[PDB]
RNA sequence: GUUACGGCGGUCCAUAGCGGCAGGGAAACGCCCGGUCCCAUCCCGAACCCGGAAGCUAAGCCUGCCAGCGCCGAUGAUACUACCCAUCCGGGUGGAAAAGUAGGACACCGCCGAACAC
RNA sequence: UACAACUUGGUAUUGGUGCUCGAUCGUAUUGGGCCUCUAACCUCGGACCGUAUAUCCGGUUCAGGGACAGUGCCUGGUGGGUAGUUUAACUGGGGCGGUUGCCUCCUAAAAUGUAACGGAGGCGCCCAAAGGUUCCCUCAACCUGGACGGCAAUCAGGUGUUGAGUGUAAGUGCACAAGGGAGCUUGACUGCGAGACGGACAUGUCGAGCAGGGACGAAAGUCGGGACUAGUGAUCCGGCACCUCUGAGUGGAAGGGGUGUCGCUCAACGGAUAAAAGGUACCCCGGGGAUAACAGGCUGAUCUUCCCCAAGAGUCCAUAUCGACGGGAUGGUUUGGCACCUCGAUGUCGGCUCGUCGCAUCCUGGGGCUGGAGCAGGUCCCAAGGGUUGGGCUGUUCGCCCAUUAAAGC
RNA sequence: CGGUGCUGGAAGGUUAAGAGGACCCGUUAACUCCCUUUGGGGGUGAAGCGGAGAAUUUAAGCCCCAGUAAACGGCGGUGGUAACUAUAACCAUCCUAAGGUAGCGAAAUUCCUUGUCGGGUAAGUUCCGACCUGCACGAAUGGCGUAACGACUUCUCAACUGUC
RNA sequence: UUGUGCGCCGAUAAUGUAGCGGGGCUCAAGCACACCGCCGAAGCCGCGGCAGCCAACGUGUUGGCUGGGUAGGGGAGCGUCC
RNA sequence: CAAACUCCGUGAUAGCUGGUUCUCCCCGAAAUGCAUUUAGGUGCAGCGUCGCAUGUUUCUUGCCGGAGGUAGAGCUACUGGAUGGCCGAUGGGCCCCACAGGGUUACUGACGUCAGCCAAACUCCGAAUGCCGGUAAGUCCAAGAGUGCGGCAGUGAGACGGCGGGGGAUAAGCUCCGUGCGUCGAGAGGGAAACAGCCCAGAUCGCCGGCUAAGGCCCCUAAGCGUGUGCUAAGUGGAAAAGGAU
RNA sequence: UUUGAAGAAUGAGCCUGCGAGUCAGGGACAUGUCGCGAGGUUAACCCGGGUGGGGUAGCCGCAGCGAAAGCGAGUCUGAAUAGGGCGUAUCCACACAAGAGUGUGUGGUGUAGUGGUGUGUUCUGGACCCGAAGCGGAGUGAUCUACCCAUGGCCAGGGUGAAGC
RNA sequence: GGCGUCUGGGGGGAACGCGGGGAAGUGAAACAUCUCAGUACCCGUAGGAAGAGAAAACAAAAUGUGAUUCCGUGAGUAGUGG
């Protein structure tokens, strides 16, 4: 839809923590990235969904 | 004026009411230590006659005031607060 | 025969704000400026929009350099 | 104290820039000599970095002189305008430009550090 | 958006046999399709009876049909036949056009702000990097060409100060870079937030510092999205994940609950509903000169009538008579603009009768000049006393036509 | 015969109610580590219970194939193309289903428009008769004529008269 | 020729002069320049009265001011019936 | 009669129209913005009132610190736009194309330079104003000044005139803006004959008093048919231009 | 009513009577004012041919924060002294900081609401007064007219001359 | 079916009560859900009252209430609602 809607989720926690959006035609590779989530308190990287 | 009216332009206060509510009043440390300047136990009827809560009332209170007389206590559920100002006057606050 | 303007923006309401001499307090807000038509001086902030500020209270002074506009704020003595 | 020295600095940053002319190598400055080792070329020791001081101040820098050009700028007037006016019609007081003009003008100054002298 | 009516199936009024078709070619799956039959059911066929008379009706017999049909209930179709409704505002009268939010500039009168159907342009995104940070560095203009190769491709020598440029328009900025390249990497963090800016309000903007962790740089420090300003949507209802929220009496659970997060060109962009088009000259009501159609009024673009300079026309000669390109005025009469008077009423075109006034004069009257031989003209000046056709055509005003007069005026 | 309807054909696709029971979810006996002594605190899940819950059977209809116009309805534009002269009477274009045949036609339809021509009058924007450039006729929401009829429409003529 | 202040023509409407308000005005009662005057309002001042606000003092006087007003707000009253 | 009549729901509902009754005393609006199935309605903020509170925090001027970017001005300063000149190689090019002489040929001529304008979206310049901030004096028997909070409704149909302007044609008594503009609205008085909006000026009441503003002083009509110095012959005064005239 | 009217804009022929912000509610709030005061007050109801007495059933404030669990002069937020949001009525004097305006700790001044009565506003009621076109339910009408149904009556006189014979 | 005989009822009445049926104007600033409201109105019953009435009700561990009906509360609260 020229820019869908993409959630980002923590790997111990499992928490849609954070949410972006992105043109999934020049991005067909799913999106890596750290970042920082409260509960388990420190960085870790966000997986996509 | 046809505008969305700010009454139904905010959202609803999230959360429920919780019906069920055994609800008490508290009493000040500090008022019954005023009340007391003999001192003495407390119960229930002794502070109606005293009218500091509905003669029926089931009541829970804190430690607020500082209590100098010996004030034994005949009490439900307390505040810690309280139970230590009666602990430092020496005295008992018990719960029932 | 029709017209195919007649459209606007809003009015952001920029300039000045804290003229010089004045006596402004932390925090507070000096210019908004589209362009960097000021400059940051000591106890000035950088906004994120061009925007400038003090970062601690006294008197906002204006004031040319090197050709360029650039506010400060000079601390008031304390009483 | 002097200096025809190098860094850092100032200033409602061109009265301080540009152009032409002449001059500087004791020290410092530049250029400079070569790339094992640091490091770099989207290739190149061009840039940077590094080792050394054989050479030279041409370039750049500096200083001095030149008004060719930038540049600052009067007094005066004019434009303009706050207020008031008279039956429009423009004046009374207040404020006073821009451009142009005589002119000015080839920066000044601070702190440290280098060569001569005490 | 429904509903009346019409139409389907299942289900009930509901019975039996024979056949033929299925998932645990010789072992099993209970229902579908057909042919029959009487007995439910129908009969508006017949014949008796109630009856002395009764075409209603009830009962009896038989006869035809017959598990159909009809009827309910659910359901799907179709359904202006019937019904309740919707069909925007802005508008220089309405309607048709165009717009409806957001962004840039000008209008904007040097704080802000400041309208118009005023002048001009864009937005409903893009981006794992075009982000952060560290580091390097800066153009374009420029003369020459071992050949293609040219006016321009890449160039280096050596005046080189944005004149080049900076994701998407304009303005504001930007070389101390906001401009490129690379390296690394995620701060496009987490919770707060001193105080402010703007907001009628909901909202919207900026922001030093505090706690954990991380990023770049040895460090100094910078890092809470893109150089900024557009790239947007309230509330309800619902969906999804986590929690040390509750939990309809015991546990509980369920049931509900929070934080995070999705569903609208709801663009008529603060969104009357999940759900919407038209005529009414068959009309109707309450209102308005808040707003049109005629008139009056203000105005004079256009109109008409004057006038100014004078090239050329006119055998040569500007002005006998026309006057090119231009300019300045008058009247309020034509086409127009405004909506100030009248929508608790100002009757509209022509014709008929009747007229009355002005004069820019149609004749009659008096003059000047002629490109005025005379007659007959042309033109301009004074003059409003008087007069100023009738018919055919069309509702016509007008106009053409016929035929008169001194004329057939504006 | 494309659209909309109606009429026939239901082989296919979609879909009703009604049946239904795979998954998922709740609860609970037993338990499952250790604690006491005469089951709960650190998860499974018993049969039933119920919750949402399946797929599977489904008629008409719609989609689909034909017919139907005295059913509602339509019947074009474009260019080229002759022995003087303007034409198309022939061919090529697109497209839809076709692109107006006979008849009539500035008419009750013709806006320019008082079309042009002729008749009637001195004069005829009305009339009659023709031409066809039918803006925007047309064949059962019928075309063309039609004897007679009409307190119907237009026009002319003789008598007629104070309508003038 | 030039700069000037006044003048003139340029100049035609409709019910009746009707483009100084009119009469009239140049032997200006017009225009320009100065002066002195005088008229001219509900402006101001003069005298008397009422009321509001305010300050001082007192147990309501003194002094300063203000008093137009629609929508509308506030304060205090008159009268009628019972 | 485009859904008969009587009764009833029925006081149907009316953002629409009309009307709204006794006196005095005090203060005194707006026709704005925003939003609106909104434009002739309504609500919020400004605008008023009453009370309470802070009691000058407000106002005027002088001085001081300030930023502008308008009028104007300017342009070899840029973006644009413009006229006339200069060498003009090289029209960055032509009569013979030699690979070499001339528009030996009137062209084009780029750049730049000499000068002269113009611009709301041009500014290498740049005010009087207006605004915000600080200080000080003054009205300080109070304006009845400000700000906050609280009860109360109006109003969101403006007009005109002067200023700066857009549109219109520099027309409208036109429309749309700005004026810590003015006035009417919501204002009586005098002047311009008449005339809200133009000029002068704020009506507590009464007085058969006086001084004055604008405008006037021959009569209607109160005031000099005044003083002195000049102009005009046109009733100009007491409607008008381009142009013309011993 | 209007920006604006002598208005040629509306309404009034005249007089006299009648005619328009009322009324109810433990309704809500604010202002006056009245009683009591950390308290204030009662409804319905019972009994006095009389407004008395009884009746504390109930409501408001005394404490708020949090959506809720819950906490409590704090509380919510949050991993958090780490300040912020909301209250602790409100202030005076002492010390600690920066003097980021004020915050943080002590000793006193100690919290004022409630029920009448009258008033403006809001509230639901028809809610300042009159007024509509119209929608719906129940009934009354075909003595005019429309149609039709059954039974009767009406059409002077004078011409034209089909079929048939 | 047909007779004949005893006993009942038949209609009217203002409201109230029960029960069968049952709408729109209006508000929502429109409008369908919704509201107006089970109101008006129609109809059949009885009575002086009717109707309801002896839990298959609530409650919540208290070893509680104890038929129906009507008041004032509880409370415009929990909730329901484009
Ligand atoms: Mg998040
Ligand atoms: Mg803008
Ligand atoms: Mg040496
Ligand atoms: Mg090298
Ligand atoms: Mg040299
Ligand atoms: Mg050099
Ligand atoms: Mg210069
Ligand atoms: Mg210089
Ligand atoms: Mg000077
Ligand atoms: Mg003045
Ligand atoms: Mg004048
Ligand atoms: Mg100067
Ligand atoms: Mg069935
Ligand atoms: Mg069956
Ligand atoms: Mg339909
Ligand atoms: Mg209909
Ligand atoms: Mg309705
Ligand atoms: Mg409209
Ligand atoms: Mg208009
Ligand atoms: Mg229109
Ligand atoms: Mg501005
Ligand atoms: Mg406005
Ligand atoms: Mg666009
Ligand atoms: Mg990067
Ligand atoms: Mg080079
Ligand atoms: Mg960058
Ligand atoms: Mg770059
Ligand atoms: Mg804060
Ligand atoms: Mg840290
Ligand atoms: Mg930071
Ligand atoms: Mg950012
Ligand atoms: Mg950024
Ligand atoms: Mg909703
Ligand atoms: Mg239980
Ligand atoms: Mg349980
Ligand atoms: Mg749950
Ligand atoms: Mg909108
Ligand atoms: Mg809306
Ligand atoms: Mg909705
Ligand atoms: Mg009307
Ligand atoms: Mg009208
Ligand atoms: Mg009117
Ligand atoms: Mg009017
Ligand atoms: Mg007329
Ligand atoms: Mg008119
Ligand atoms: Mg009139
Ligand atoms: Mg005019
Ligand atoms: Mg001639
Ligand atoms: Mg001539
Ligand atoms: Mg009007
Ligand atoms: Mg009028
Ligand atoms: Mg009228
Ligand atoms: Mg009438
Ligand atoms: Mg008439
Ligand atoms: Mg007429
Ligand atoms: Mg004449
Ligand atoms: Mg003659
Ligand atoms: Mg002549
Ligand atoms: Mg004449
Ligand atoms: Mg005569
Ligand atoms: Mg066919
Ligand atoms: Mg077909
Ligand atoms: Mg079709
Ligand atoms: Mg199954
Ligand atoms: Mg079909
Ligand atoms: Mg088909
Ligand atoms: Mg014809
Ligand atoms: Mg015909
Ligand atoms: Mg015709
Ligand atoms: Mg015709
Ligand atoms: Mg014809
Ligand atoms: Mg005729
Ligand atoms: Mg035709
Ligand atoms: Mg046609
Ligand atoms: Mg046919
Ligand atoms: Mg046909
Ligand atoms: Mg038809
Ligand atoms: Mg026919
Ligand atoms: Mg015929
Ligand atoms: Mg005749
Ligand atoms: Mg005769
Ligand atoms: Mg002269
Ligand atoms: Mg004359
Ligand atoms: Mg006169
Ligand atoms: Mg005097
Ligand atoms: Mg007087
Ligand atoms: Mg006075
Ligand atoms: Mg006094
Ligand atoms: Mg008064
Ligand atoms: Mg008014
Ligand atoms: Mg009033
Ligand atoms: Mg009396
Ligand atoms: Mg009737
Ligand atoms: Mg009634
Ligand atoms: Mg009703
Ligand atoms: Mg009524
Ligand atoms: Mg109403
Ligand atoms: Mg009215
Ligand atoms: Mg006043
Ligand atoms: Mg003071
Ligand atoms: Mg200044
Ligand atoms: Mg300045
Ligand atoms: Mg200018
Ligand atoms: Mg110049
Ligand atoms: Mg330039
Ligand atoms: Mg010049
Ligand atoms: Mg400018
Ligand atoms: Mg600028
Ligand atoms: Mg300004
Ligand atoms: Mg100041
Ligand atoms: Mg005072
Ligand atoms: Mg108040
Ligand atoms: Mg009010
Ligand atoms: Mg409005
Ligand atoms: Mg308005
Ligand atoms: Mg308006
Ligand atoms: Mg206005
Ligand atoms: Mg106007
Ligand atoms: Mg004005
Ligand atoms: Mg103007
Ligand atoms: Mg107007
Ligand atoms: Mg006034
Ligand atoms: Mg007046
Ligand atoms: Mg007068
Ligand atoms: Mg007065
Ligand atoms: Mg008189
Ligand atoms: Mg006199
Ligand atoms: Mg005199
Ligand atoms: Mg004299
Ligand atoms: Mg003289
Ligand atoms: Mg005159
Ligand atoms: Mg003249
Ligand atoms: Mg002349
Ligand atoms: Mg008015
Ligand atoms: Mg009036
Ligand atoms: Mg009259
Ligand atoms: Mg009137
Ligand atoms: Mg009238
Ligand atoms: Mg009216
Ligand atoms: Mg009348
Ligand atoms: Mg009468
Ligand atoms: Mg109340
Ligand atoms: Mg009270
Ligand atoms: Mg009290
Ligand atoms: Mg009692
Ligand atoms: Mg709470
Ligand atoms: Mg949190
Ligand atoms: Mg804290
Ligand atoms: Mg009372
Ligand atoms: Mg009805
Ligand atoms: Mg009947
Ligand atoms: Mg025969
Ligand atoms: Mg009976
Ligand atoms: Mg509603
Ligand atoms: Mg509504
Ligand atoms: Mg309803
Ligand atoms: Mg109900
Ligand atoms: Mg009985
Ligand atoms: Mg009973
Ligand atoms: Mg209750
Ligand atoms: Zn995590």
């Amino acid at each position: 839809d020229v820019r869908p809607k993409i959630t980002l989720a923590c790997e111990v926690c499992k928490h849609r923590n954070y949410i972006t959006k992105k043109n999934r035609r020049n991005d067909p590779d799913r999106l890596e990235i750290k970042k920082f989530c409260p509960n388990c308190g420190t960085h870790q990287p966000h997986k996509e969904s | 004026g046809g505008q969305m009216p700010i009454h139904m332009r905010l959202p609803k206060l999230k959360g429920f009411k919780n019906r069920f509510r055994t609800e008490y009043q508290v009493v000040n440390v500090g008022d019954i230590n005023k009340a007391f300047p003999q001192g003495g136990t407390v119960g229930v009827d002794e502070l109606v006659a005293k009218g500091l809560v509905r003669k029926n009332s089931l009541v829970k209170v804190l430690g607020d005031g500082k209590l100098t007389v010996k004030v034994d206590v005949t009490a439900n559920k307390f505040s810690g607060s309280a139970r230590e100002a009666i602990t430092a006057a020496g005295g008992s606050a018990t719960e029932l | 025969s029709s017209s195919r303007n007649g459209r606007d923006s809003a009015a952001q309401r920029l300039g000045v704000k804290r003229f010089g001499g004045q006596v402004v307090k932390a925090g507070e807000i000096l210019v908004r400026q589209r362009g960097t038509h000021f400059h940051p001086g000591v106890n000035v902030g950088r906004g994120g929009d061009d925007t400038l500020f003090a970062l601690a209270p006294g008197a906002v002074e204006f004031g040319a350099k090197r050709g360029r506009k650039t506010v400060n704020i000079v601390p008031v003595a304390r009483p």
